[PDB]
């Protein structure tokens, strides 16, 4: 019965920066794992960054690496991704996901709705 | 929890093995007693605070609890071999170390003995209550008006005189030479009482008893001071059971002097005199502290004092403590003067001050053990029982007031018992309502303070009442302008309760 | 008897990156814990001595505290050399040495998608008697994945065996091979085989199938 | 320089008896105490038992209480830890460690001087050759970038096999997995490369494993079906 209710986005600047958000309401996060996706159109479901608990680190992508940064707030549910160097080449629509597994398997199953992210 | 909760936790421990059987599972109590050794190794001691690390008289306190920790070796080597004989052998060698090594840099081990003996010892003052009588006879010869108009208003004037500088002085000098000027005090109080013929010999004998007078927040503070805040419960209920005691046992020796063994005022300031030199013996074989109140985070404490001042309840409870504190010092004051100018007769064995002392001490003490028990919010009962309360003291005061009938001295003494019944039932439930809002140095400070209110307001009602430069009022007219006085609260109270 | 427990079980740092290992127990034990590292394949060697110093011979890039029954050891600069399996030794007596669980430091490295590959089984297996399919991940990065083999889309538990690997010294990345050893089942059961793996790097679970 | 040294640690019977030794070349053991430490294969280190030279301490772990015993002489200047009625879980990795007397920085030392670890193993199954079983590339689907190919050894015992792509020369993408105990109480491995889609079917690969105990050396050939 949750959901992840998300903010952020839009047209900025090119080389600019972005703060996402991504809420979830019905339960904690503190013992769970969030992630982060992208869509470009031609592709579909890339991979961004994940935050595994709170004494733990993220890990990014390959495109992504060294350039995003995942903060985290257990005590308001809320888990944001601070973004810096936004290139053209990642023109796509963020979603955000949560993980149903304290192993971080990976059992995805509720998933985002979308975040429009348009570079220049 | 630095090293004296450790020795605690494995005196704990050791009671734990000794009079238990079954040694097959003293492993574990065991192996805690090793963590308690090992954990009280290096842990600072005062004493060997004050000398230098790498010292050979420090190596000996290491040295000591090595062999400590090879005998709980050797102890439980042979414990886990299925011998369970070796517990008193490890009983033994325990109290052979605690004679030869750790004891030695360690501190007194009846601290909690010696402060309830000083505790019981230094409040037994056998001529408390039979000052009036010794200064309204024929060894003396004061009258009635010297005594009543100008040697107890001295007092009143004195004790606004000394609250301040004395206290100030006495929460830095780390509480022990102020118990020992306090002794001093006490010497000097009681010579002057032998050795004097005028009215100004009371008068600076009652100057020095100010001082006395207002060194028990001062004690209560060296308790606080002397012991650890992980030990200060038990220690300070056993220190004011200790106190309590002793006022009753003194007391009582007062009426087993006067009235039993038919002894001469004399002869009993000379036994009172020899019990003060007993206390100032154990007033200099007492052990200083380090710490104090406000001498060894201030904007913190006047921050938390400024957002408490705009709670009612505070304000309320503290100026009522400072009426009713006043309203019942100034009645303590003058009740002996009542008593000898009711029945003044000359006979000893019918004086029986020390009977209604003892008597409104053991009331005091059952209504005291019934106060904490009051588990009663602000919410119901606030005004209505101080507003019932007092107006049960007023009507006490009255009957005082208008008392002359001579065989009624006992209905008197009475009215009295039941006027200390009625005032320390009050003591504690504002001590508990007001003490835990904020911190210990917040409460001292507020509770000093408060008290400094309520000297202030004694001074004026003494001023008013019972000087002779003022109005000079007759003593019956001053116990009648009380009574007004306490109906006049009661009336404010009761109109301020709905 | 006592129990050490060590929560940072699965660590991960780049060269250059300062870890905490923290190290709880459950008695009051006094200031006497110490520290392991064991390459895998060769022996522990003592770290830290009495939680605070450090053993004559190894770098002083090491360290410890002590937080009342809470130990922790502490990294400055991380060596490529310092990426083994740390434990909490407790010592207190000689009979009450309980250990603690061990925490596999690994190198900070980027997020790969599994490469799902099924494999047949070969022509030989059927002429002995025990059919054994194998589902092969390749370059991905953490170990944690989960594999469960679907036959007749359901989950079949017991006849997995999973087999992860060390990590590897030219990319930092690791490889597993799940093998679903089965009797001569493989005819009269369902004809479905497919394993369904999921992943972080992975959105939706790549399901790779054989028939016939 | 001192250091420990482990033997008598090789495959048994569960019920059977296995004996250690643990030489302490160097430092005496009155002056020294010895140890022993268990590590499962997998999973972590864990204590056993001790003996003391000085006195006699032999005190045992929960696990091994009223099972195993344990002796040393100081004239042989050594360690001896008999074991009899193993079980499965005995099998593992043994260790020998110094830790000293009480009292002084001896005894706050902790196990300093460790030993190489012997390897005992405890199964009822007997020695046998691997049965080696070829992996199809299967390139027939999802063709264009890589192709996998492998092997797949099982039934063997004891541990240690060798699988040797074309002889040694191929080892770009070899990854060997650790040999994962089969549930019939025997072993079984997984070996494969990564191939290019471009050579899949021209270039030959063969697959070289070698059991040492019992002696074979199976070469067999892997293709598309
Ligand atoms: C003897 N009497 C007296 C007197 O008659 N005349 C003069 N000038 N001075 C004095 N001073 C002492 C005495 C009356 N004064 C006092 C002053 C204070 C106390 C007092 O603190 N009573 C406490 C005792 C309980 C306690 O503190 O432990 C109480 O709560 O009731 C008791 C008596």
């Amino acid at each position: 019965q949750v959901q992840l209710q998300e903010s952020g986005g839009g047209l900025v600047q090119p080389g600019g920066s972005l703060r996402l958000s991504c809420a979830a309401s019905g339960r904690t996060i503190s013992r769970y794992a969030m992630s982060w996706f992208r869509q470009a159109p031609g592709k579909e479901r890339e991979f961004v960054a994940v935050a595994r608990r709170s004494g733990d680190g993220a890990f990014y992508a390959d495109s992504v690496q060294g350039r995003f940064t995942v903060s985290r707030d257990d005590a308001k549910n809320t888990v944001y991704l601070q973004m810096n160097s936004l290139k053209p080449e990642d023109t796509a629509v963020y979603y955000c996901a949560i993980d149903s597994d304290t192993f971080y398997s990976g059992s995805y199953d509720y998933w985002g709705q979308g975040t429009q992210v348009t570079v220049s | 929890a630095d090293l004296e909760d450790n020795w605690e936790t494995l005196n704990d421990n050791l009671k734990v093995i000794e009079k238990a059987d079954n040694a097959a599972q003293v492993k574990d109590a065991l192996t805690k007693m090793r963590a308690a050794a090992l954990d009280a190794q290096k842990a600072t001691p005062p004493k060997l605070e004050d000398k230098s690390p790498d010292s050979p008289e420090m190596k000996d306190f290491r040295h000591g609890f090595d062999i400590l920790v090879g005998q709980i070796d050797d102890a439980l080597k042979l414990a886990n071999e299925g011998k369970v004989k070796e517990a008193q052998a490890a009983a033994e060698q325990l109290k052979t170390t605690r004679n030869a090594y750790i004891q030695k840099y360690l501190s007194w081990r009846h601290l909690v003995c010696y402060l309830c003996f000083y505790g019981f010892m230094a409040q037994i003052r056998p001529g408390e209550s039979f000052i009036t009588p010794y200064l309204l006879g024929p060894d003396k010869n004061f009258t009635r008006e010297q005594v009543t108009n100008e040697i107890t208003p001295v007092l009143s004037y004195s004790y606004l005189a000394v609250l301040v500088p004395v206290f100030l002085l006495t929460d830095y000098l780390r509480y022990t030479p102020v118990l020992l000027l306090q002794g001093l005090s006490f010497v000097s109080v009681w010579l002057l009482l032998l050795l004097g013929h005028s009215v100004a010999h009371m008068q600076l004998m009652e100057l020095f008893y100010s001082v006395t007078m207002a060194a028990r927040i001062a004690y209560s503070s060296y308790i606080f001071s002397l012991v650890r805040p992980a030990r200060y419960q038990r220690v300070a209920g056993y220190s004011r059971a200790a106190v309590l005691l002793g006022v009753f046992t003194s007391s009582v020796l007062g009426q087993l002097l006067v009235t039993v063994g038919r002894v001469s005022f004399s002869t009993l300031n000379y036994i009172s005199l020899a019990f003060l030199t007993f206390s100032v013996v154990l007033a200099l074989f007492l052990k200083r502290p380090k710490r104090s109140l406000f001498f060894n985070v201030l904007a913190r404490m006047l921050r938390e004092l400024g957002d408490s001042l705009r709670r009612p309840q505070l304000r309320l409870w503290s100026l009522w403590w400072v009426f009713n504190s006043a309203g019942y010092y100034l009645v303590v004051y003058y009740v002996h003067i009542l008593w000898n100018e009711v029945d003044p007769t000359t006979n000893s064995a019918r004086v029986y001050n020390g009977a209604a002392d003892a008597a409104s001490t053991l009331l005091g003490a059952i209504t005291s053990f019934a106060a904490g028990f009051v588990k009663i919010r602000w919410a119901r009962w606030s005004k209505l029982l101080i507003a019932g309360v007092t107006a049960t003291q007023a009507g006490l005061v009255f009957l005082l007031a208008h008392t002359r009938h001579p065989s009624s001295i006992w209905l008197c003494y009475a009215a009295f018992v039941l006027f200390r019944g009625s005032y320390q039932f009050l003591v504690p439930i504002a001590t508990f309502q007001i003490a835990s809002s904020l911190s210990k140095e917040l409460c001292a400070l507020v509770f000093g303070v408060n008290t400094f209110f309520a000297t202030i307001v004694k001074t004026i009602i003494t001023f008013i009442v019972s000087d002779v430069r003022g109005l000079g009022l007759p003593v019956r007219k001053q116990f009648q302008l009380y009574s007004v006085y306490f109906l006049i609260l009661s009336i404010i109270y009761f109109l301020g309760a709905m | 008897d006592i129990q050490m427990t060590q929560s940072p079980s699965s660590l991960s740092a780049s060269v250059g990156d300062r870890v905490t290992i923290t190290c709880r127990a459950s008695q009051s034990v006094s200031s006497a814990v110490a520290w392991y590292q064991q390459k895998p394949g060769k022996a522990p060697k003592l770290l830290i001595y009495s939680a605070s110093s450090l053993y004559s011979g190894v770098p002083s890039r090491f360290s410890g505290s002590r937080s009342g029954t809470d130990f922790t050891l502490t990294i400055s600069s991380l060596q490529p050399e310092d990426f083994a399996t740390y434990y909490c030794q407790q010592y207190l007596y000689y009979s009450l040495v309980t250990f603690g669980q061990g925490t596999k430091v690994e190198i900070k490295r980027t997020v790969a998608a599994p490469s799902v590959f099924i494999f047949p089984p070969s022509d030989s297996q059927l002429k002995s008697g025990t059919a054994s399919v194998v589902c092969l991940l390749n370059n991905f990065y953490p170990r944690e994945a989960k594999v469960q083999w679907k036959v007749d889309n359901a989950l079949q538990s017991g006849n997995s065996q999973e087999s992860v690997t060390e990590q590897d010294s030219k990319d930092s990345t690791y490889s597993l091979s799940s093998t679903l050893t089965l009797s001569k089942a493989d005819y009269e059961k369902h004809k479905v085989y497919a394993c369904e793996v999921t992943h972080q790097g992975l959105s939706s679970p790549v399901t790779k199938s054989f028939n016939r | 320089e001192v250091q420990l040294v482990e033997s008598g640690g090789g495959l048994v019977q569960p019920g059977g008896s296995l004996r250690l030794s643990c030489a302490a070349s160097g430092f005496n053991v009155v002056d020294f105490s010895l140890h022993w430490v268990r590590q499962a294969p997998g999973k972590g280190l864990e204590w056993v038992a001790y003996i003391s030279s000085s006195s006699g301490s032999t005190s045992y772990a929960d696990s091994v209480k009223g099972r195993f015993t344990i002796s040393a002489d100081t004239s042989k200047n050594t360690a001896y830890l008999q074991m009899n009625s193993l079980r499965a879980e005995d099998t593992a990795v043994y260790y020998c460690a110094r830790w000293g007397y009480w009292p002084g920085e001896p005894w706050w030392k902790a196990f300093d001087y460790w030993g190489q670890g012997t390897l005992v193993t405890v199964s009822s199954a007997s020695t046998k050759g691997p049965s080696v079983f070829p992996l199809a590339p299967s390139s027939k689907s999802t063709s264009g970038g890589t192709a996998a190919l492998g092997c797949l050894v099982k039934d063997y015992f004891p541990e240690p096999v060798t699988v040797s792509w074309n002889s040694g020369a191929l080892t770009s993408g070899v990854h060997t997995f650790p040999a994962v105990l089969q549930s019939s109480g025997l072993y079984s491995l997984s070996s494969v490369v990564t191939v290019p889609s471009s050579s899949l079917g021209t270039q030959t690969y063969i697959c070289n494993v070698n059991h040492k105990p019992s002696n074979t050396k199976v070469d067999k050939k892997v293709e598309p079906k």
